[PDB]
This record gives structure tokens, C-alpha cells and sequence, in this order.
């Protein structure tokens, strides 16, 4: 799902 | 010195294929359930078909190939196996068929007829496949429930390939640049460092396992991902699920450790699941256990499933 995958930089 | 990769790339015909039905519609593309036809083999394979949008970025294609690339270097009952991919005018990446989905939808939606024994078979089919990428020096990098398919209840194979990479055989470790990341399933060396190992593959395993043993629980939920590298800093880990005994748990809580050596290896893993399996009613308590039970076209006559198929 989307909300598990967070933008690292 | 590595040793060259002689797996096979398939080019697949879009003759060779019919799509029966969409399984789930996305930017990328729609992926398809049908049927794989082998010119003159007198067989029929379910397949999962992809086919991707037909505006379609440079970057998109040459980073679905990578996939493609890992998933065609793999043979193992426990990972997902590409059986090839179709060049046209989009290109289509073609799996074998997983009729039950996502593992993570499956324990969500049948927690109530899910037994002990099936859920530490899973931990042990999840380990024998992250076994086997170590073994190809393959390191996943998102291992989760949503990355488990379902071919039937008793057989689950890994999946997701998309952020794998390789290590070189003097290589230990890989560094890597900002992308969308998994923070809740992610080592804290990988969240403070970029820092990926076998080992952070086995934290991963940890949240994944906890993941079943919740039913589909969203692991810290309700903290922001902002905040997890300072909690496991503190020391603060994820809550013993409630059908779990102290023993499956201390072994959830070990992938957990800091020193990523003093984390427990795949192998080892393998063996504590299985010894667990053969007395699962021992090591998680359910209510109502002993009692559970779990379990198209007519063209089914040639139907072959891809694990029988051989080339």
C-alpha cells in the first residue's frame, strides 16, 4: 500500500 | 569473481496468451489474470499478465526490466518465477497465476478460519525462499506481507522484486540513494544509513511475521514514520501479538536486534519455524485451533500449473 512507502530524501 | 548468469530471458507472443480478466488496475498499467498457451505444447498456464500504460516513461520500462531481470534469475518453490515477458508495443511482464492474492489480504480476510500450523508453515516458506536469495547473494530490500503471494493456502511464494539489488562477492553491504521507502519494515541501519544486508532482510522478516501473527495488524500504526528511528533508538519494539507465545516472539524480537551479526540467520530461522510446525498448537494459541479449515474456467482440462511446467 502507498501510505507504507515514504519519500527518503 | 562472480559466476555468470545463464538463466534464461523467455520472449513471449501476444498470440501465445489470451487475458481472461483484470486482477487490478494501475498507473503503471493493468495487470491481467489469463492463460499462457505455448505455441504446440498442447498446455494452458494461469498467468498474471502486466501490461503497462501506454504512456510509458523511459524510466519506467528500464526499471520494470530490472525486476524482470531478478525475477528470470530465480528458481526456487518459494519465490515468485517470471515466465517471461512480451515486447509490444507496451511492454508485459507475465508471472505465474497466485489465485489467492497478497498474503496480507488473505490472513485479513480469513483471520477467523487461520490455523497455527498453516501460519508457521508460512514463516517457514518465507524463510527457505529468503534463504535462497542469500544464497544467490540477493537482497530483497522490501520484504512484507503486501510482497508474500498465495498460490493456494499451503504454498505461499515471495514477490516484489522491483527494489532488489545484488552484491558483488567482495561486496558486504549496499548504500543506496533516496527513493520511496517501507520505514515500518526497515532495519534502523537502513533508515539512519541507507545500509542494506541479508541481515536487514531479516528484520524485515521479523515485521513480516509479526505482520501474520496479527492478522494484517499495520505495525506502528499511529506513530508517523518521522518518528521511528528515534523509538528504535530508545529501544522500543513492536507488541507481542496475542495468540503468540514468549517463543515465537523472543525469535521476533531477536530480528530486531541492533547489531544486525547477533540477528538470527535465515537458516536458523528455517529450523526454529520448523521445529515450531511440528507442534504448532505448543507455540501459538488460537481460539478454536484444532478445528479450522481452508481450502475459473472449463478449459481446465490442459490447465498446467508453472511450478510443473518445465523448460
Amino acid at each position: 500500500d502507498e501510505e507504507d512507502y515514504y519519500e527518503i530524501p | 569473481g562472480e559466476a555468470p548468469n545463464q538463466a534464461l530471458l523467455r520472449i513471449l507472443k501476444e498470440t501465445e496468451f489470451k487475458k481472461i480478466k483484470v486482477l487490478g488496475s494501475g498507473a503503471f498499467g493493468t495487470v491481467y489474470k489469463g492463460l499462457w498457451i505455448p505455441e504446440g505444447e498442447k498446455v494452458k498456464i494461469p498467468v498474471a499478465i502486466k501490461e503497462l500504460r501506454e504512456a510509458t516513461s523511459p524510466k519506467a520500462n528500464k526499471e520494470i526490466l530490472d525486476e524482470a531481470y531478478v525475477m528470470a534469475s530465480v528458481d526456487n518453490p518459494h519465490v515468485c518465477r517470471l515466465l517471461g515477458i512480451c515486447l509490444t508495443s507496451t511492454v508485459q511482464l507475465i508471472t505465474q497465476l497466485m489465485p489467492f492474492g497478497c498474503l496480507l489480504d488473505y490472513v485479513r480476510e480469513h483471520k477467523d478460519n487461520i490455523g497455527s500450523q498453516y501460519l508457521l508453515n508460512w514463516c517457514v516458506q518465507i524463510a527457505k525462499g529468503m534463504n535462497y536469495l542469500e544464497d544467490r547473494r540477493l537482497v530483497h530490500r522490501d520484504l512484507a506481507a503486501r510482497n508474500v503471494l498465495v498460490k493456494t493456502p499451503q504454498h505461499v511464494k515471495i514477490t516484489d522484486f522491483g527494489r532488489a539489488k545484488l552484491l558483488g562477492a567482495e561486496e558486504k553491504e549496499y548504500h543506496a540513494e533516496g527513493g520511496k521507502v517501507p520505514i515500518k519494515w526497515m532495519a534502523l541501519e537502513s533508515i539512519l544509513h541507507r545500509i542494506y544486508t541479508h541481515q536487514s532482510d531479516v528484520w524485515s522478516y521479523g515485521v513480516t511475521v509479526w505482520e501474520l501473527m496479527t492478522f494484517g495488524s499495520k505495525p506502528y500504526d499511529g506513530i508517523p514514520a518521522s518518528e521511528i528511528s528515534s523509538i528504535l533508538e530508545k529501544g522500543e519494539r513492536l507488541p507481542q501479538p496475542p495468540i503468540c507465545t514468549i517463543d515465537v516472539y523472543m525469535i521476533m524480537v531477536k530480528c530486531w536486534m541492533i547489531d544486525a551479526d547477533s540477528r538470527p540467520k535465515f537458516r536458523e530461522l528455517i529450523i526454529e519455524f520448523s521445529k515450531m510446525a511440528r507442534d504448532p498448537q505448543r507455540y501459538l494459541v488460537i481460539q478454536g485451533d484444532e478445528r479450522m479449515h481452508l481450502p475459473d474456467e472449463e478449459d481446465m482440462d490442459d490447465v498446467v500449473d508453472a511450478d510443473e511446467y518445465l523448460i
